[PDB]
């Protein structure tokens, strides 16, 4: 009945749902666009950030570093965590995992909040979950730094420094990044549970994961409650894709619906951006140039490769290299492989036939795909200068990408492109703005766009949908198209960061189960439709309510009916007067008087055995049970 | 209410299994088995027992199948495509990518003997495995409108899993070959407390110690230089000792040769390493560092039996003329060219299928209301029953081939409850009472509902009954009143924790209120107003006080 | 009754059915009979 929001992000959701005697938190959703504003983690400590100029300050100049009329901190990296002091994370029992970015943060609502109840995940989301935290957690403690500005978080400085920094909401809930042995804490609290399993929480709810069809492992949630269901979008994808397709029919007849992971930048169409991409990387190579790629292990790179290896086949430009560099890129390449049932119709076509499933496996036992665990990996010796070098952090403040792009920044020749919908590329290039590199922004989002879900909506027509006010609102960047406006016959309402939300259901029946003795205690009588009442304990063990044994009575006579029967039967005495308000009738047989009135009804009957057999009698010809 | 249950093959021996159950008009096929040796073209089931010809799409809607050994899955073919059937087909993945292969080389092995004339072809074992569609571990799919399919980790084989049959209330588990003990690349079998119904499972019947005396004893023979093979066809018990041996090898860190023969062992390897999730967990977590199904002990030429022999392990496949039957001639011949199989000769296999400790652990676990016992010798399921009756008291069954079983069953009514009854049933319940039941039949369904909430309906007209209790007595009323309420608050144990303002005390739903009477004033009367429930507990009580007082 | 009316819509759930169930008395069945 209540809804929680915690994270203000459309894409990277944290919401809690209040349903029924159980509570569900659905997301955990790490904001990583805080990181932007901080000063970038080099590898191999570089001269220009070491001159990098300070920014005054009233009140010590050290504190901040400014660069390009853009002031940022010159610190450790620090997340924007959701808005979990709003609720009591203890009292919360299950978490819902979505997909491997939407379960970032996890570490700090099982550990810090002192959270002890079960989560719940997919296994390649937690596979992919692992390397993502791992390979960020190694980012962050190759090169320590110290957390050597704080004082800048309040608020009155914060007025004082300029928009960049001034946009950010709750600065004073950022965190620094956690360690190795907290994933390790956390990752012992889930359970694996595949695509369509059903999971019964303590007799009372019902959860199911159904197959988002955005990224192998990523899956899209429902709820039920037998006469409630509460549907959960996440990150889905319609498209042509390698992971198992979209599941739309099991969404059906949802009471409410919560709808997140939007396409960023909607206008964008993937596959001509693809096709940019590859135009872009095959003239950067005939100039004699190095293309970075900063992307995630996840699945973008796996179809961008795909694409990638085929368009250059197409143009016959194989000659150059293939460099992934990542601290679990070999791992992210054999997870892929391996996991083959959960990917599409083709591949598992693919697999049934004793090849695997993606043929960059090919290319590895041919060298024409070459992975290395990081850059001091033998990968400097095997080195050659004209290459594209996919690798680190697409938020560019920490990873391999870093001394890459610091490496490549000075020459107009080289170019570097950007594939993560989820970053401002401005900001990203902003600590680094005084650079000839050509950079361009193509960014592929494979997720649900504007017309798409509102084709879904049409589709499966339900009752309420809940989605952040963002979606609400036409993006910044134009304000004025319209189409891009998520269309619903239902207000649709939205929310804000730390808004609380109040379900419009309020479904008032829950189940029960019944054993056939009960069920054959009733003897149906028909009117025009079947009557029956029933008197059975309540028995309720794990939310499980139960019938086993051990009413009111409507005995509508007809007037007519009754006198002549009452006739027929002999006693004497009997007299019938027509007076105002109703027939009184006074009858001296045993002192019985029988008033009607309207609105009103009286029943007198003596203790006399017989005469109570004689009545019991009587309304059993014409009783009704109910 | 009925269940149907009537399997042929397997259920008092091994091999042909297979179960036809209609568990609420829906024929499910459990299995399709086999039972090699029945030259007499006996190996398949009896496809004229559905029906005289005709299509089996039109009687089944729902196949299943345990794991891609032959006994489980060899008369699949004929029955599917030969008879005629393009009905829905339900199986784990790894079934699927393993079954193809072997049904194939059966059917060449078939050929072999030229008994291939009413047998099976390869394309249309390729049609119909294209129609079969695949089915994830605890994909709890809904095959039908009121039928569901879920399976369940079995770890006999690697993509072996068993199956949970529910519907409405009903609930029918088949497990096949399974095992309690965990193999070396495998997991055990694991189920929640599903307690169905019916419980089908098989009665067929030291490992570590079995392992170190194998691994020593190849050691030793490795050490001295001898060549000893291991002929073996099964491919989970082979992949299990090419783990252990691989791992063993790499323990010992020395760089001795071991090879495998067949190209068939080649597609396993690679569909066990594409299937990682179906092993066990040190397969899993390894597989972060490095696969492990690759390792320098690869694959074998061996010059075709011309390499000579050395301190070498191998593995051949022969059936029974198949594979590199030339084996045997190029070593053997001496005592030093030592061949063992399941100058000396040991048991090493490996009982894939668990004792009978495990299919009482399993049972105990689920705890079923009946069980049922196929695919095993007459003499250990007889035993096993006996044991469970002297164990548990529980109903079990002993079916023979083609003998019909029926179980009664409850189907339990699913109706809705109005949620303030509840409400206060629960209130009521946490600090004796019992509830009413009022339900009006629904269209296609029927809901429960209370007097208060039945009104809205409206016409509802109420009608209460008001019985006159008569009593005798000079004394006054007021007094009397109070004396009965102290009487009554003793007998009641406190359960009267309420009162009304004008002197009445109520129990439950009844009313007790001092009334005047009518006319007459040398007697006293007062009106008291019940239901059945009440009434009968009143007139009880009205006799029990009537019977002696101290009056 | 209730129950009775329901089990006899339970039991007007009803399709196809075997000719060996059919033909079967003391519940084993035979198989390829002509053998
Ligand atoms: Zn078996
Ligand atoms: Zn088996």
């Amino acid at each position: 009945m209540k809804l929680y929001c915690l994270s203000g992000h459309p894409t990277l959701p944290c919401n809690v749902l209040k349903f029924k005697s159980t509570t569900i938190m659905l997301d955990c959703g790490l904001d990583m666009t805080s990181t932007l504003n901080f000063l970038p983690l080099p590898l191999v400590q570089s001269p220009r950030l070491s001159n990098l100029p300070g920014w005054s300050l009233k009140d010590l100049d050290k504190e901040l570093k400014e660069c390009s009329g853009h002031v940022f901190v010159d610190s450790v990296p620090e997340f924007c965590l959701p808005e979990t002091e709003l609720i009591d994370l203890s009292t919360v029992d299950v978490i819902l995992i979505s997909n491997y970015h939407c379960m970032m943060a996890l570490p700090y609502i099982t550990e810090h909040t002192g959270f002890t109840g079960t989560v719940y995940a997919t296994e390649p989301t937690v596979q992919i979950g692992r390397l993502l935290m791992e390979e960020l957690v190694n980012f962050i403690e190759r090169v320590p730094k110290a957390q050597s500005a704080s004082l800048w978080k309040n608020k009155d400085i914060q007025r004082l420094l300029p928009s960049p920094l001034k946009d950010a909401v709750e600065v004073s809930t950022w965190r620094r990044c956690y360690t190795m042995q907290e994933v390790n804490s956390a990752l012992s609290k889930i359970q694996l549970v595949g695509y369509s399993q059903k999971i019964e929480l303590f007799g009372a709810v019902q959860v199911t994961p159904l197959s988002s069809g955005y990224a192998l492992g990523s899956s899209n949630w429902i709820i039920q409650s037998h006469y409630e269901k509460v549907s959960y979008v996440s990150g889905s994808s319609l498209l042509t894709t390698h992971p198992q397709p979209m599941d739309q029919a099991s969404l059906k007849n949802s009471d409410v619906l919560v709808l997140t992971g939007l396409t960023q930048i909607p206008t964008a169409n993937p596959d001509g951006m693809v096709g940019e991409f590859c135009s872009n990387l095959a003239l950067t190579v005939r100039n004699g140039g190095n293309v970075l790629v900063p992307c995630y292990p996840s699945g973008v790179i796996y179809d961008l490769l795909e694409c990638l290896y085929q368009y250059i086949d197409s143009a016959g430009l194989s000659s150059v290299p293939l460099y992934f560099i990542s601290p679990v890129a070999n791992s992210s390449l054999e997870f892929s492989q391996i996991f083959a049932e959960w990917l599409c119709h083709n591949k598992q076509s693919k697999v049934y036939l004793p090849e695997p499933p993606f043929p960059h496996a090919e290319l590895i036992q041919t060298n024409k795909l070459k992975h290395y665990p990081s850059i001091h990996g033998d990968f400097s010796n095997d080195f050659r200068q004209p290459c594209v070098v996919f690798t680190g952090h697409p938020s560019l403040r920490f990873g391999d990408v870093v001394h890459f792009m610091e490496l490549w920044g000075k020459s107009s020749l080289n170019t570097v492109i950007f594939t993560e919908p989820d970053f401002s590329y401005l900001e990203a290039l902003a600590p680094y703005q005084p650079l000839a590199m050509k950079c361009i922004y193509c960014p592929i989002d494979t997720r649900l766009n504007f017309i798409q879900v509102s084709k879904l909506l049409k589709e499966v027509q339900p009752l309420h949908v809940v989605c952040p006010e963002q979606y609400t609102q036409p993006p910044p960047a134009q304000s004025h198209r319209m189409d891009l406006m998520i269309d619903c016959q239902p207000p649709a309402m939205s929310y804000r960061r730390a808004e609380v939300l109040a379900l419009p259901f309020k479904r008032r029946y829950e189940k029960i189960e019944i054993m056939p003795e009960l069920a054959d205690s009733l003897v149906p009588m028909e009117i025009k439709i079947s009557l029956a009442t029933v008197s059975a304990v309540l028995h309720t063990k794990d939310n499980k309510h139960l019938l086993q044994p051990p009413p009111l009575l409507s005995g509508s006579i007809p007037v007519e009916q009754f006198v002549q029967t009452l006739e027929k039967h002999g006693f004497s005495d009997i007299k019938v007067e027509d007076t105002a308000k109703g027939h009184i009738v006074l009858l001296q047989e045993a002192e019985t008087l029988i008033q009607i009135e309207e609105d009103s009804t009286h029943i007198i009957c003596d203790n006399d055995e017989m005469l109570r057999v004689r009545l019991r009698d009587l309304v059993l010809k014409f009783l009704q049970k109910f | 209410p009925e269940i149907r249950v009537t399997p042929l093959g397997a259920g008092q021996d091994v091999g042909r299994s297979c179960i036809l159950v209609s568990i609420a008009g829906k024929n499910v096929m459990l299995d399709c088995g086999m039972h090699m040796g029945f030259n007499d073209d006996r190996r398949f089931p009896d496809f004229s027992y559905i029906t005289q010809n005709g299509r089996l799409t039109d009687f089944l809607d729902c196949v299943i199948i345990s794991h891609f050994h032959l006994d489980h899955c060899g008369a699949l073919p004929y029955f599917s495509e030969m008879v005629g059937y393009d009905g829905p087909i339900y199986m784990t993945h790894p079934t699927q990518a393993i079954c193809p292969i072997l049904l194939e080389d059966y059917r060449k092995i078939a050929v072999d003997k030229k008994g291939e004339a009413n047998f099976f072809t390869s394309q249309m074992i390729k049609d119909c495995m294209k129609k079969v569609v695949a089915v994830h571990l605890h994909q709890t799919v809904q095959v039908d409108d009121e039928l569901e399919i879920k399976a369940y980790y079995a770890g006999h084989v690697l993509g072996a899993a068993m199956f949970q049959i529910k519907v409405g209330s009903e609930s029918v588990v088949y497990t096949g070959d399974y095992n309690m003990t965990p193999d070396r690349h495998l997991g055990a079998a694991w189920i929640d407390k599903c307690r169905p119904n019916l419980l089908i499972t098989q009665s067929t019947y030291s490992k570590r110690c079995r392992e170190r005396d194998f691994l020593k004893k190849v050691h030793e023979t490795v050490e001295r230089g001898g060549k000893v093979l291991i002929p073996v066809f099964a491919l989970g018990r082979a992949q299990e000792l090419c783990i252990l041996l691989e791992t063993f090898w790499e323990r010992m860190n020395l760089k001795v040769p071991i090879y495998f023969s067949t190209g068939l062992t080649e597609k396993a390897n690679h569909y066990y390493k594409l299937f990682i999730p179906w092993t066990n967990q040190k397969i899993r977590k390894t597989f972060v560092q490095r696969n492990m199904f690759e390792f320098k002990h690869i694959k074998a030429f061996d010059r075709a039996f011309a390499d000579n022999p050395g301190p070498m392990v191998v593995f051949a496949t022969p059936g029974h003329a198949g594979q590199s039957l030339q084996i045997f001639r190029k070593w053997a011949g001496n005592e030093k060219n030592m061949v063992i199989m399941p100058m000396q000769v040991e048991y090493m296999s490996f009982s894939a299928h668990a004792d009978a400790k495990g299919i009482m652990q399993l049972v105990g676990q689920a705890e079923p209301e009946s069980v049922l016992l196929v695919h095993g010798e007459a003499k250990k399921m007889e035993f096993l029953k006996q044991k469970i009756e002297q164990e548990l008291r529980v109903n079990c069954y002993m079916p023979a081939n083609g003998e019909t079983v029926t179980l009664p069953t409850s189907p339990s009514i699913p109706v809705g409850i109005s949620l303030g009854l509840l409400k206060r049933e629960m209130a009521q319940g946490l600090l004796p009472r019992l509830l009413h039941g009022t339900l009006i039949m629904k269209e296609s369904n029927f809901r429960l509902v209370s007097s208060e909430q039945a009104l809205k309906e409206l016409a509802e007209h109420q009608l209460r009954f008001t019985c006159r209790v008569h009593l005798h007595d000079t004394r006054k009323e007021q007094e009397t009143a109070l004396r009965v309420y102290s009487h009554l608050k003793s007998v009641l144990k406190d359960h009267c924790v309420q009162h009304l303002p004008d002197g009445s005390v109520t129990v439950e739903s009844v009313l007790l209120q001092a009334a005047a009477p009518s006319e007459d004033p040398g007697t006293k009367v007062l009106l008291v107003s019940w239901t059945y429930q009440d009434e009968e507990l009143g007139s009880f009580l009205t006799s029990l006080l009537k019977k002696g007082l101290p009056q | 009754s209730l129950w009775s009316n329901r089990i006899n819509t339970a039991n007007s759930r009803k399709h196809q059915e075997f000719a060996g169930r059919l033909n079967s008395v003391n519940n084993r069945a035979e198989l390829y009979q002509h053998l």
